[PDB]
């Protein structure tokens, strides 16, 4: 709690505002009411005479739709000194620091004498006050010339939390007076007397525009804009009563900005509703109470870190929107009611407002989501999560905020289509004041209704709506809008749900005698969509069933067939940027493969069924040592290969999967090395001469195996299945593992680092592996789309020659800790979402510095407990006490099964390591540069290749696509098992051994699957390579030089690379075709 | 066009 | 294109190197200079660094030859020492983990020859084709780079024959048990020293090198402070 604490200390003073400029601003607008004191008063007025007032003047008046006309305009207009007060952060001088720069609110009350009783109907206040606005723009303005600060002040109107009823005047300054520095704009809120209109008039569920349907929105306008004063006193008291008022209170606001939340308006569309004031009240009201007991749940006491926890926390659990509400006094203990409005409501009894009325329901799920998922963190203690919760901005990139984007582009974008502004409707003027805050309600509600349970989260966010106006005009002008609606297009973000995503049928209600009311508006709904099924159960349903396609989910036709039939059939709905990340997902050659879904595993399961029927066999033939257990450890078996098995397709390197055999123990396996590997091998040999007679069906062959250095005798048996799925047994010895501790311990001194690493590979392939994949597979079950997203991750690496040095095992790991370590984003729940969520993290890992340690663990045991953690974090301090630079060590990733850290990432050249993070970084700054699109995921996936040193151009003999299963092919085995290798690819064995051979001279790459990265052919491979720095100049010559040179002077050499080409292009062989360096 | 990136070989790009 | 002999000593051997489509005079060169040991299975051999990939025996045999006909000299190569093209050979696990069965720099090696006739004639010829690549480059030999063993190297996806396999396991095993049983019955056959100390051999025990390496591997709790005059006398000064 104390690190907490203390950091949090460290933010405040980072963020705090200089007080310097605060005399700046403060000599400013205390001059500015002087000017406001000079302004005159003016006499009645009708619309006719203000409009001859106004007409020849460059200020224009800001009337609020509808604008009144000479008919229903009889009431008269008139302006008055207003009384000028102070309000917002500022007042409560809780402001920080905002280099975007922050806003002072100065209000201005109309005099109540301006007012009838009734002037809260039809708009009768607002153009009233629309008016005193306009006169003290020309005033202020001529007078602003007169004080000759005109020439660094700029003027224009503006929307009060983006409130299209609420225009307000903001003051900024340009480039003694001049406050441009300070980075602050004053905004000149006009609001009304307290208790000028009855408030009980003014309830949600009442009515003040005449046409009866209830107005929320215009009644809160008018009673907030009636009650700013009040809760500046309610604040102003708190603040006195708990000493962390002000502190509380910037914690929310810097935790706010970093979701994205504002305090402006949200039913037209902008993530928002819940800011300051609404961070402010809420915690106020809970310091007076807040339970169903009305008991404090905050007390004046708490802290800071205390007063932001049970804010976070209520927030999480309690429900203000569907079932359950709030009520307290500003001027009478708060208390929780359990029934709720069905919207997000804080009501304030002192004052009749609700003060959620800005906050959408689909926003308040996801800011229920967010808190909940926060308070999580807060509750952790193995994990520091300071910077998660705070300086972490998740509202840079939508697509990685959201699973899902689709834009919608309405048709006749000067004004829109008469059909659609037709359906507007003068019940939902009423309702909703403007056509943007019905079209947002429109398209939420059907595609809520239409998708239900496929997602948990969707916002509409109205791309390129503006909410400031210069003063010559009256509303604000769109490119598109023609001052008809103002927004370019409508952008559709979902969080969808993995679990139900994909499901085929839309389930309905049930059928009866008589169509019941939801089954009504479920068959009007889809229309001919709708259908009555039955199924197995014999239950029948109203359902509609969709089809499954490779390309996209369902979320996409879903979405398109609903909006167009009920919003409008000429809109066009498109997200090409999941179909191309689709797309390039290599598609197996099965039957049906175009329309599987990418979160299908059928294949995997059908490869596990043969290894069942094989898993049988091997039990039932006798040996001289009971089998104890096959482990299968191949990368199918956790559904991580790159690409889906298909039937005899033996071209894919991944064909055959590893398995491990172990028989029971026994005290007569030879206690010498290669003696124990050649018992094994015999345990092999009998196991295959049964399997051949017992089961001629299958066929098998003997391998030589080489991963681990220096054992050069492991032998492996591949048994060829005949459904067409290969097996590699390997055998595993109790004695093995000690035997290598044995080499270690009498190595020589100098030698036992090279022994260690030939241990570390040996735990690394029989050990380690069986825990890797067995924690893999279950943990894949919850997290739906792990598969695909690390297939993609290793295809990425694979096209820019990566995944040569990349151990298997590194990349999912790597994958893997958007999901097991969310925050302070969700789980990622699309395909584009994981991927580019792995992107973001390699940009900002610095691996030499922060470690990398995950909970392979299911959501929320066999989590990381303090002392695991902390034995963790001393591993990674100790190792780069050794290694500060990180040469020999770059990513340290430990986890339950890896607790040394070092196991899956040692080995790996420090230029892989940099480039793997130097591509991560430079694709995150395309990403901000230009948003996705099909050119910029296009240039994702390509390999630029120029940096390389010297580039070789291979092609094999045969394309090997078809071979590989990958549909843009081979039925049977061949006869002959020799003739497997002419349709093999061995350019990765080429690089692998020319990598020892020029190890301490170069670094060699190669694409490992030509089927999916070598063209339409899949046959064409690329061989890469880079010199290092000490052999790329001249050096002395000496015998430990250990490269290929060339004499220059009697003392002097330098590298050969002409000569090293020839060695690499005869060793090709016909496959090299063309150098280039 | 392509994501080329200069190689590093100091870490410094970390 | 003048260096001919490298000021410590290795002299530069120009090869000409082969002829192939994707490298459309690119030239390897090797160093080399006498070598000199007592060791017999090292004496009359020739020190060589920057091979080409993949030199086999049959490879300077060639060569070899080739330095014999131009020039009339006798040489004959015996054998290629110490060629670990792949670093694969450095270490042998076997004599590291146990002593039965195995009693037991980089990028260079030994070309051992017959007779110390045939180095004192290989190593003037030697000196001579080096002088060539200075005057006339174009009788520079080619190094072939293609041999018996390099197709074998070449075919790494090839199934090892069962039938072989079988053979060489049952013999290497074979082997195997004899030395173990020699080795269990050494241990445990009542050892006596010269002087006539008889070594103590557990039950189970097989190797004699082992008993050695576990030897090589590997009174204050009865000690009372309150026995003597002296002890409770000291007991009585630090109390007071």
């Amino acid at each position: 709690s104390n690190i907490f604490k203390l950091q949090i200390d460290e933010l405040l003073e980072q963020v705090k505002l200089k007080q310097k400029h605060v005399l700046k601003v403060e000599k400013f607008l205390h001059k500015l009411y002087d000017i406001l004191q000079e302004i005159p008063d003016w006499e009645e007025k009708s619309l006719a005479e203000v409009d001859s007032f106004f007409k020849n003047k460059i200020v224009s008046v800001p009337f609020v739709d509808p604008k009144p006309i000479p008919q229903n305009t009889n009431y008269k207009f008139n302006y008055k000194k207003p009384d000028i007060s102070l309000i917002g952060s500022f007042a409560l001088k809780a402001g920080i620091y905002q280099p975007n720069g922050s806003s002072i609110d100065t209000l201005l009350t109309m005099p109540k004498e301006l007012f009838e009783k009734k002037d809260f109907l039809n708009f009768r206040c607002l153009h009233k006050r629309s008016v005193y606005l306009a006169y003290l723009t020309h005033h202020l303005l001529i007078l602003l010339k007169k004080d000759k600060l005109d020439s660094f002040l700029q003027l224009e109107y503006s929307y009060f939390d983006n409130d299209p009823l609420l225009p307000i005047l903001r003051i900024s300054c340009s480039k003694d007076y001049n406050f441009y520095k300070t980075r602050f704009s004053i905004n000149l809120l006009i609001g009304f007397p307290y208790k000028v209109f009855e408030p009980k008039k003014l309830l949600p569920n009442r009515n003040c525009i005449r046409i009866l349907p209830a107005t929320p929105l215009y009644n809160f306008s008018v009673l907030s804009s009636s009650t700013h004063e009040n809760y500046l006193k309610y604040l102003y008291k708190t603040k006195k009563q708990t000493e962390s008022f002000v502190e509380a209170t910037v914690l929310g606001r810097l935790w706010l900005q970093q979701r994205g939340f504002s305090s402006n308006m949200s039913h037209s569309g902008s993530l928002g509703g819940f800011g300051t004031f609404e961070f402010t009240i809420l915690m106020a009201a809970l310091l007076n109470g807040g339970g169903i007991n009305s008991n404090k749940i905050l007390l004046h006491g708490f802290s800071s870190y205390q007063l932001f926890k049970g804010v976070i926390k209520y927030l999480a659990t309690m429900d203000l929107c569907h079932d359950g509400h709030l009520q307290f006094h500003s001027n009478p203990a708060s208390k929780y009611i359990d029934e709720g409005f069905q919207t997000p409501t804080l009501f304030d009894k002192s004052t009749k407002v609700n003060i959620l009325t800005k906050m959408t329901v689909s926003s308040y799920q996801i800011l229920k989501e967010y808190a909940g998922e926060t308070l999580r963190m807060l509750n952790n203690v193995v994990q520091d999560q300071f910077s998660n919760i705070f300086l972490t901005n998740i509202s840079r990139f939508d697509n990685l905020k959201y699973d899902l984007c689709y834009d919608v582009q309405l048709p006749l974008g000067n004004n829109l289509e008469t059909s659609l502004a037709a359906t507007f409707g003068s019940m939902e003027r009423v309702k909703f004041i403007t056509l943007e805050n019905f079209l947002a309600h429109k398209i939420t509600n059907v595609a809520r209704y239409a998708l239900g349970d496929r997602i948990k989260y969707i916002q509409i966010e109205m791309v390129g709506q503006k909410s400031d106006f210069p003063i010559t005009k009256r509303k604000v002008y769109s490119n598109t809008g023609g001052n008809h609606f103002n927004f370019d297009f409508v952008r559709v973000k979902l969080i969808v749900n993995p679990s139900e995503c994909d499901k085929l049928v839309t389930k309905g209600p049930a059928h009866s005698e008589t169509m019941s009311t939801e089954a009504a508006v479920f068959k009007n709904f889809w229309g001919i969509k709708s259908s009555l099924r039955r199924f197995k159960d014999g239950s029948i349903t109203h359902c509609c069933v969709w089809s499954t396609s490779s390309s996209e989910p369902i979320i996409s036709s879903i979405v398109n067939f609903a909006l167009q039939k009920h919003v409008s059939k000429k809109a066009q709905i498109s997200n090409e940027t999941i179909k191309k990340f689709h797309n390039f997902l290599p598609l197996p050659n099965l039957p049906s493969s175009a329309k599987t879904s990418v979160l299908n595993l059928s294949s995997f399961f059908n490869l596990k069924k043969s290894f069942d029927d094989l898993y049988k066999i091997i039990f039932q033939m006798k040996l001289p040592l009971s089998v104890k257990s096959i482990l299968p450890v191949g990368s199918a078996f956790r559904y991580t290969s790159l690409c889906q098995p298909v039937p005899f397709a033996y071209s894919d390197p991944d064909f055959f999967q590893d398995v491990i055999l172990e028989f029971e123990t026994s005290p007569k396996w030879p206690d010498e090395i290669t003696s124990l590997e050649k018992a094994k091998t015999a345990f092999l040999l009998k196991i295959q001469e049964e399997l051949s007679a017992n089961s001629s069906t299958y066929r098998s062959f003997f391998s030589r195996d080489e991963s681990i250095p220096y054992n050069l005798e492991i032998v492996t048996l591949n048994i060829l299945t005949p459904e067409g799925y290969g097996f590699k047994f390997r055998v595993l010895t109790e004695r093995d593992e000690i035997l290598y501790l044995r080499a270690i311990a009498n190595a020589r001194n100098e030698l036992k680092p090279e022994l260690e690493a030939t241990f570390l590979k040996f735990t690394a392939k029989y050990l380690a592996s069986v825990r890797h994949t067995r924690t893999l597979e279950n943990i894949s079950h919850s997290y739906q789309f792990y598969s695909p997203v690390v297939r993609l991750f290793k295809r990425w690496l694979d096209t820019h020659l990566l995944l040569g040095h990349i151990t298997d095992e590194l990349a999912e790991l790597i994958a893997i800790k958007p999901f097991v370590d969310p925050a302070p984003y969700f789980i990622p729940g699309s395909l584009e979402n994981g991927f580019l969520k792995v992107l973001k993290f390699i940009s900002q890992w610095n691996w030499k510095d922060d470690p990398l340690i995950l909970d392979l663990v299911k959501p929320e045991s066999e989590r990381l407990t303090l002392a695991q953690y902390k034995g963790i974090q001393m591993n990674f301090t100790n190792l780069r006490n050794s290694d500060p630079n990180g040469t020999h060590l770059q990513f340290f990733v430990a986890s339950k099964n890896d607790p040394s850290g070092i196991l899956y990432s040692s080995g790996i050249p420090l230029p892989i390591a940099t480039r793997l993070t130097a591509l991560a970084k430079v694709a995150v700054n395309l990403l901000q540069t230009h948003g996705l699109n099909q050119q910029t995921i296009n240039l994702l996936f390509t390999p630029g290749l120029k940096d390389y040193d010297f580039v070789v151009d291979l092609r094999t003999p045969i394309g090997l696509k078809s071979s590989c299963g990958i549909l843009s092919a081979p039925s049977n085995f061949p006869e002959n098992l020799n003739d497997l290798s002419e349709k093999m690819d061995p350019t990765y064995q080429l690089v692998k051994y020319l990598n020892l051979k020029y190890k301490n001279s170069l670094i060699l790459s190669s694409r490992k699957y030509i089927g999916v990265n070598g063209g339409e052919k899949g046959d064409k491979n690329v061989i890469t390579g880079l010199i290092k720095p000490l052999f790329k100049g001249a050096h002395k010559f000496r015998v430990n030089l250990d490269c290929n040179v060339k004499p220059v002077d009697d003392e002097n050499v330098i590298l050969n690379k002409e000569a090293i080409f020839h060695e690499i292009a005869a060793f090709g062989n016909d496959m090299v075709i063309n150098f280039e360096t | 066009l392509s994501l080329s990136a200069g190689f590093d070989w100091t870490a410094s790009i970390l | 294109e003048d260096i001919s002999a490298m000021k410590n000593g290795f002299i530069v051997v120009p090869f000409k190197l082969p002829d192939h489509k994707a490298l459309p005079a690119s030239l390897h060169f090797m160093f080399a200079k006498r070598h000199q040991s007592s060791n017999s299975n090292e004496s009359d051999c020739l020190f060589l660094v920057n091979l080409p990939l993949l030199s086999n025996i049959e490879h300077m045999k060639k060569f070899v030859g080739q330095l014999c006909g131009k020039y009339d000299t006798v040489s004959h190569v015996e054998e290629l020492l110490y060629n670990d093209e792949f670093g694969l050979h450095e270490v042998d696990l076997s004599a590291l983990t146990s002593d039965l069965m195995s009693s037991t720099p980089r990028n260079t090696a030994l070309l051992k020859f017959v007779d110390a006739a045939s180095i004192n004639n290989c190593w003037n010829a030697l000196k001579k084709y080096s002088n060539l690549h200075a005057k006339h480059p174009n009788e520079l030999f080619e190094w072939t780079y293609t041999t018996p063993s390099f197709t074998t190297f070449v075919n790494f996806y090839k199934p090892l024959d069962i039938d072989y396999l079988k053979e060489d396991i049952h013999t290497h095993m074979a082997i195997f048990e004899q030395r173990e049983a020699q080795a269990q019955e050494d241990v445990q056959s009542s050892i006596v020293d010269e002087d006539g100390f008889t070594l103590v051999v557990g039950k189970n025990t097989k190797s004699l090198n082992s008993i050695r390496k576990k030897i090589l591997n590997k009174i204050d709790k009865k000690a009372k402070k309150d026995f003597y005059r002296f002890q409770v006398r000291e007991r009585k000064k630090q109390e007071i």
